[PDB]
């Protein structure tokens, strides 16, 4: 389950970092 | 992917930003 | 306030869960 | 879009699902 | 959607607070 | 319920603990 | 420890998935 | 229990729904 | 105020990722 | 403080960085 | 590795709720 | 510190309170 947990925190950080720009998440 | 990249070792917010639109 | 910003944080977590192996593309 | 639809009123897993890839 | 968002934080809090006892969560 | 007790004024640890099994 | 952290994401997932029915979290 | 089934391998939404009330 | 409590939880999350190994001391008041 | 600044308007990484140690 | 960065994220969230108005000096 | 202590084994709330100001 490690990878799945990491991705969850990774989207939260992209959301913060990327702002108005958004981001494509594509495992 | 970001996954292979940032779930193997810690990406900073500078590295993360490379993945923005 | 910053109600949208806070909501959006939760929405992305929800897409991450719902969309699964598929991923998703976020933009406001 | 999503923010205006899902942050003004609640979206279930059902209507979040189409916003996927 | 303030109640939904607040509810997400409260389940996170109950999880920490209740530990192996668990808790019931019903939004009524 | 907990939404009504805890989503306007902040519930303490003690108050939260009332909801555990 | 991995399981304790996983446990926190589970109850958030339950919260989202179960909607108005809710859920009873019992760990064991 | 859920911890054993879902914190060892990834649970799908269908699998999570089973633990709903 | 719970709105402030909720916003703080996100703020502490942000500062964790932004501050890196320097750390932070979260003060609301 | 951080609340007045960043709970009324969205703070950028740079504004938030001002509250690091 | 990334596991510590993830745990630390959960710890700060826990210390925010546990410590209340006292706060906490997070220093990694 | 906290990491060394609370990311090896699970800390209880009372243990986590050790790290409050
Ligand atoms: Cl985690
Ligand atoms: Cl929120
Ligand atoms: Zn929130
Ligand atoms: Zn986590």
């Amino acid at each position: 389950v490690n990878q799945h947990l990491c991705g969850s925190h990774l989207v939260e950080a992209l959301y913060l970092v990327c702002g108005e720009r958004g981001f494509f998440y594509t495992p | 992917g970001i996954v292979e990249q940032c779930c193997t070792s810690i990406c900073s917010l500078y590295q993360l930003e490379n993945y923005c639109n």
